[PDB]
DNA sequence: ATCAATATCCACCTGCAGATTCTACCAAAAGTGTATTTGGAAACTGCTCCATCAAAAGGCATGTTCAGCGGAATTCCGCTGAACATGCCTTTTGATGGAGCAGTTTCCAAATACACTTTTGGTAGAATCTGCAGGTGGATATTGAT
DNA sequence: ATCAATATCCACCTGCAGATTCTACCAAAAGTGTATTTGGAAACTGCTCCATCAAAAGGCATGTTCAGCGGAATTCCGCTGAACATGCCTTTTGATGGAGCAGTTTCCAAATACACTTTTGGTAGAATCTGCAGGTGGATATTGAT
């Protein structure tokens, strides 16, 4: 009964009328990953020798998630097969299209604004998600160092996985069903009432 | 030499007769009534004491039932009196003729 | 030019073409529909 | 020596079995498994008389006699309909007054 | 193996020795520890991660719409259709707490309402009660249970006197079933004791019995159970439908303490208009 | 079947969502109180503003895949 | 000079539940008429359904549905319960 | 001669007030005599045909209690 | 059972006024009438002969039964036609 | 010769004979003196077809179809007190406002 | 096509519906009603169409009897229409138990 | 699996205002409203009071249909016999 | 509100009808083995009948609006029950006769059984045709705003 | 007063539908004839309950005043019949599944019936206490005058 304040950071603000909310798990919780403890600190064992570029604690937690989205979504019939998936250089088409924590259905209408620092910031991923670094570039940068650990990781249990699981007419009716699309753009464009405020509001002081 | 409020001694009359249970009609005029109303069907009958007793408690039971449902029809009629029309209409809508 | 004139004149009418597509309910009376969008200022 | 009251019952099995032979629109009747019925009257004469002395002690008369029967044989809510066709002899009428008459006039 | 699984489990802010077995994921039993936090509800067994792996998410508040709010405890509403997963694990949060009802069929067709403490950072659940969609066998509520850290300040009672308010906020009566209650046997009896005496103090009498169901939604088949749970409330109907009484009133004078477990009848609707005819 | 059962179910996941045009304004209508009278908390206006259509964009996953199931029958 | 009533059995069932009781013979007659005509009531309707159900042995289960049928609800439920336990304890003829 | 007037207005006044009435309108007396004679003849006719059957030319209590058990008004106590 | 009162109510309607016609469900109406009145007289006749400690049924207790269960004028015409037909059976052995 | 049709009453005296025997419970039924009964089921069943000569006298259309049968029983007050217990199918109500 | 006084087409409708003989509540919603107030007692039973036909004519006879004696109650009450208080009055002194 | 057959156990107590037809089969004039809910309640009461002892007759008869004969016997002993329909 | 005037609740007093044990007696049955004859529990398998289920046609159920009248409230205003009280009228009591109720023994008669035919009445194959239900246009009430 | 379009009754023709009258199996109860059985009819005897018959007192009867009461009327208003325009779900006829009834056939637990044989529950007196019915009397609760 003293473990509280290391996982009790955060802030809070009260209500204005009532706390209305709606989400799912996999768009509120954001990421999807999972680790052991014996890969937390000594899978990066001798990385102190050769840490010229990035080597921190909180930068390898995102790309430990993305690769196992190939198995459970792109090949759902793969239920017990040990000769499971193609190698890391052979799964290169699985990075141009994927669904890692539902990425590209979150990143499809994200480049029409181009905010001055960087674009989309949501209140439904945690506070420090930018130098939590983009995996656009880190498959070809340090993608190989996580694969062979994974390539032996799943096969000790090979078909289910060691983290827990869940044990065992046309007429006049579908016409408003497409007339629920005159909201085609009408929410973000008057979110763009003030979502063009910020690219020049942030920097009024630079005459001095 | 003192006159009560009108109708307030009626309520203690009905409490007095309702708490008590004895056979409230008097027996021998009823006994002469049942005898010379039985005379019409064949003459020269005689009775038994428990028989005429059964007749008198049967008729006070049926009479008290018809009085309570005509009273309840009366107070349905926003009316604290019972008249000919409500006893015969209660007589009808409890079914029998 | 990026510090002096752009910051409101390109923002004076974008907030007022809402008034042709708040009329998207017609094609209840609700002409003075102030439910959701007219008071965002 | 147990004379057939040995299903925990205390009503005469022999006379109810002879009376079902008495009534007997049909022909035969199950002399062992006619015990089912005279135990069934053991409920609702007791559950008639257990509510009898349920409030016969509230009038403080120890030999319970004919009026207090009706004062909840017809006020007991579900034993009313099993006895509605009866008007028991000299047992009184319940104390009830409609509150339209009691209005302080 | 109907006993609690392992030897110590924390539920967010305090450790709870659980009561019974749950259909928990089996393979976490060989290590001696299982622990679980408040709002993600995703299961673990070692504090090696959620010491700061609850930087998985910034969820402070559940997606139930907080439908009441007061000085002290709020509550909200979950349906099993707009969410599929964390709606499900809140029962398996407490199938180790509940004695009988467990899942084989999936828990989707039940709306799910949960009572909740206000907190300095994110408001934490205490109870849960489970209304079905419409007219299972009547039975306006189902499984009701409070989190075992936080009883005896009286907060486990006011949600079973919320439960009857959303019956004439839809205008049909309702009441629970039998299934079993020795754990809270006098508790719903305690509110069904004083659900009538607190609102039999105004009647301008000669009042019947069935309008109580029209005004407090507590049904016709259990008013007489409460008219005999306490003293004599009869000896007047004898040729009509049941009549109710009053007595020397050593109750309302005791209704000054243990009275403030109330609700403000002032908040939103709860109709699900859709049908969703379920078959599987 | 492909019209019939697949008709309406894209509205009860939007039955929670008339709330988007009623989530949003009174806390933009409470942070206009912060600028009517130096850039301390003024950053976070956009980061709840940009979440306007973001789940409607997740509905735009569904409300354009259901349109993309027009061709599942030969008529439509 | 021979006639048979249910006097002593009703005397014993109600002293056996409540020992501090006494009976007038008028109330004993009122209960005798009670038990007698509810007996004849069950008898005639039980015999009627066993008649038209193509049957001749008056068995137990049709009087079970009979006592469920004319007795009102809650007392019918308790009645069929103690009848079930009665024929249970008589079947063990030990 | 008549003896249905043998029952008198305090007697049926009492019999009414056992039911719970306050007011008695002064002409209900003759038809309450009429309804009493109607019920009484309807019961004594089947009682007298019961006693005319069994070759005893008196009534008893047993045949009149069986007669009330016939016509839906079963009295108790006397049989 | 596999029985009826059909052709007998046919012939009684034909021994009265021959013009009209028995219809489809009316025979079930009249069959229900005759079966219900027979079951009625049978149960009260059996109970009459039961409670007078007697041990057979005769003519006279069902005579008193059918007097016992009818309005007066129809009972008198019924018992008259009853006595007439039973004595016409008694005339010839 | 044939026991019913010699006897001038034409309902079957044989079929009325065992219907007492299959139903009554004093376990012996008189043979010839059940005939005295089924006079009456002739005499009653005449007395609801014979005053169903009203339709052939006033209701114009000859084969008698079952709403015709609601002009004799309750409506004709002499027969009312034998058939309150029966509610006839698809007949209706005699007209009155 | 000017309208006459308010009421007489209703009275012509009561004479029409009274002198007619059909069944009045429409049959298949009533069949659904008797089903789904039947299977709550015991799980799935089946019916046969003559039995549910007998159900609907039985219930229509019963509640037309209830409406006729509550009409006599309403005309007792020095009123021309019916209320809730006269319908439960009529069912009360009917003696529904 | 399937484990349960379809049930429309919902608001069927709204039959119709054909109570405004069968009222007019009786002699009643203008009807004043607000009686429809308790007349639907009493129709529910009488129907359940006849169908539950009819289905006790059926479940006694070891069957699991009802027939016309046992339901007309059911309302025959219930106090008023439906007549000539079985 | 502040007492006179009823009266009912409580307690105690004796008298007496009467319930409760009791208990012998005792005629009458429960209750006991012993075959036993058959009605019933159950199980076969054919098959009539209920139950979901659907497509289109259309009477009919919901909603909404408008005019008005029946309900209801509140009133004034004759009248007939209720309430006492005295006068009387038949009651409610104990006391002496007498035809039926309720046992019995015997006489015969009528219903059991049982079987031997045998008309007869249920069933359906099935004519048939007319008695209805229904449209459809020709005479006649229908009861108001004007 | 009065015409108004609306609804009502009637002769005339038309499909259809179930009476209805053989044909006849045909299966099966019913008339008829014995043999003997137990139950009803009548007569009796006598023990009663039913009828009827005189002297103290409470409950009916017939009054008179007066006030709660019902009845009549009259106006005010919400809420209900009626109309119309429209949605909806009935509303009849096929259609295949599929099964729970239902007749038959079957073997077997078990209720009837029977001589005996013991207890055992009515009953009828009967002590005998006692529970309470009635009466008297003292005090708090209830109701009307002022």
């Amino acid at each position: 009964w003293n473990e509280y304040d290391k996982f009790y950071t955060g802030s809070f603000q009260e209500t204005t009328s009532y706390i209305k909310f709606s989400a799912t798990v996999e768009d509120c919780c954001g990421t999807n990953y999972n680790m052991d403890e014996r890969d937390e600190t000594f899978l990066n064992e001798q990385v102190n020798k050769g840490s010229s570029d990035i080597l921190t604690e909180d930068e390898f937690e995102i790309l430990c998630s993305s690769f196992e989205h190939a198995i459970h979504e792109r090949q759902p019939f793969l239920s017990m097969d040990p000769e499971s998936i193609l190698s890391f250089e052979e799964l290169k088409p699985t990075l141009i299209k994927s669904d890692m924590a539902d990425f590209n259905l979150r990143n499809q209408l994200n480049h029409e604004i181009n905010s001055h620092k960087t674009h989309f910031i949501t209140q439904f991923d945690p506070v420090s998600q930018m130098n939590t670094r983009p995996l656009i570039q880190l498959i070809e940068k340090f993608g190989s160092k996580i694969y062979d650990y994974w390539r032996e990781r799943k096969i000790e249990v090979n078909g289910y996985e060691i983290f827990p699981q869940l044990k065992f007419i046309d007429i006049l009716n579908s016409q408003r069903l497409r007339a629920l699309h005159q909201e085609l753009k009408n929410a973000k464009d008057l979110a763009l009432l003030v979502a063009k405020r910020e690219n020049v509001s942030l920097n009024w002081i630079n005459d001095e | 030499p003192h006159r009560y409020k009108p109708g307030t001694v009626a309520l203690r009359e009905i409490r007095r007769f309702q708490k008590s249970t004895e056979l409230l009609i008097r027996k021998l005029p009823f006994q002469r009534l049942v005898r010379e109303i039985a005379q019409d069907f064949k003459t020269d009958l005689r009775f038994q004491s428990s028989a005429i007793g059964a007749l008198q408690e049967s008729v006070e039971a049926y009479l008290v039932s018809l009085f309570e449902d005509t009273n309840l029809a009366a107070i349905h009629a926003k009316r604290v009196t019972i008249q000919k029309k409500d006893i015969k209409l209660a007589r009808r809508l409890r079914g029998e003729r | 030019l990026q510090d002096r004139r752009e910051q409101e004149d390109t923002f004076d009418n974008l907030q007022q073409e809402i008034y042709d597509k708040e009329t998207e309910y017609f094609s209840f009376n609700n002409n003075d529909r102030i439910f959701s969008l007219s008071s965002a200022t | 020596q147990s004379s057939s009251a040995r299903a925990g019952l205390q009503f005469p099995v022999g006379r109810i079995k002879r009376y079902l032979k008495r009534h007997a629109t049909g022909r035969t009747r199950v002399g062992s498994k006619a015990a089912i019925y005279l135990t069934a009257v053991l409920e609702y004469l007791t559950a008639e008389v257990l509510e009898l002395a349920g409030n016969a002690a509230k009038d403080l008369k120890v030999k319970r006699i004919t009026p207090r029967h009706l004062q909840l044989a017809i006020r007991g809510d579900d034993e009313l309909d099993s006895l509605i066709r009866a008007t028991i002899a000299s047992g009184g009428v319940l104390p009830h007054i409609n509150k339209a008459l009691l209005l302080k006039v | 193996a109907r006993v609690r699984n392992l030897n110590r489990i924390i539920m967010g802010k305090y450790e709870i020795e659980p009561w019974y077995f749950s259909p928990y994921p089996i393979e976490l039993t060989d290590e001696d520890f299982i622990y679980i936090d408040d709002f993600t509800l995703q299961y673990f067994g070692s504090k090696k991660q959620y010491e700061r792996y609850r930087k998985k998410c910034t969820l402070r508040h559940p997606p139930g719409n907080e439908i009441y709010r007061d000085d002290y405890v709020s509550f909200f509403e979950i349906d099993g259709r707009k969410q599929r997963t964390w709606c499900r694990n809140l029962c398996l949060l407490s199938k180790l707490f509940l004695d009988h009802k467990t899942l084989y069929y999936d828990v989707d067709p039940f709306l799910f309402y949960c009572m909740t403490r206000r907190d300095e950072l994110g408001h934490h659940l205490v109870g849960y009660f489970s209304k079905e969609k419409e007219s299972a066998d009547g039975y306006n509520v189902a499984c009701i249970l409070t989190l075992p850290q936080y009883q005896r300040m009286g907060y486990g009672k006011l949600l079973i006197e919320f439960s009857y308010e959303l019956s004439k906020k839809e205008n049909k009566v309702g009441s629970p079933e039998k299934p079993l209650s020795d754990l809270g046997l006098l508790s719903y009896r305690a509110y069904w004791s004083d659900t009538l005496i607190t609102l039999l103090v105004e009647h301008q009498k000669e009042i019947t019995i069935d309008e109580i169901s029209s005004m407090t939604s507590m049904t016709t088949t259990d008013i007489l159970h409460t008219a005999k749970t306490l003293n004599i409330l009869r000896y007047y109907k004898g040729q009509h439908i049941i009549f109710l009484n009053e007595d020397i009133l050593d109750r309302y004078n005791r209704l000054k303490a243990k009275k403030r477990r109330t609700i403000d009848p002032n908040r939103l609707i709860w109709k699900p208009p859709v049908f969703t005819a379920s078959q599987l | 079947m492909d019209p019939s059962l697949v008709l309406e179910q894209t509205i009860q996941d939007v039955s929670n969502l008339p709330s988007e045009f009623r989530y949003l304004l009174e806390e933009i209508g409470s942070n206009d109180l912060k600028l009517i009278e130096c850039q301390s908390l003024q950053r976070e206006k956009c980061v709840l503003a940009n979440t306007a259509l973001f789940l409607i964009a997740r509905h735009l996953n569904k409300l354009e895949k259901n349109i993309a199931l027009l061709e599942e029958d030969g008529v439509l | 000079a021979r006639k048979e009533t249910y006097s002593s059995y009703i005397y014993k069932v109600l002293k056996q539940t409540h020992p501090d009781t006494g009976i007038s013979q008028k109330s004993m007659s009122i209960l005798n008429s009670f038990v007698n005509d509810i007996f004849e009531r069950i008898a005639t309707e039980a015999s009627k359904l066993a008649a038209y159900n193509k049957k001749s042995t008056i068995s137990a289960r049709e009087i079970q549905t009979a006592v469920r049928l004319i007795l009102p609800g809650e007392l019918a439920k308790h009645a069929v319960s103690e009848g079930t336990r009665a024929v249970t304890k008589y079947s063990s003829s030990t | 001669r008549d003896n249905i007037q043998g029952i008198t207005k305090p007697a049926i006044r009492r019999l009414a007030r056992r039911g719970g009435v306050k007011r008695i309108s002064g002409l209900i007396y003759e038809e309450v005599r009429a309804v009493l004679k109607s019920f009484l003849e309807s019961v004594i006719r089947d009682s007298v045909t019961y006693t005319e059957h069994a070759k005893r030319k008196t009534v008893t209590s047993l045949d009149v209690v069986y007669a009330l058990k016939r016509q839906g008004r079963t009295l108790y106590g006397f049989g």
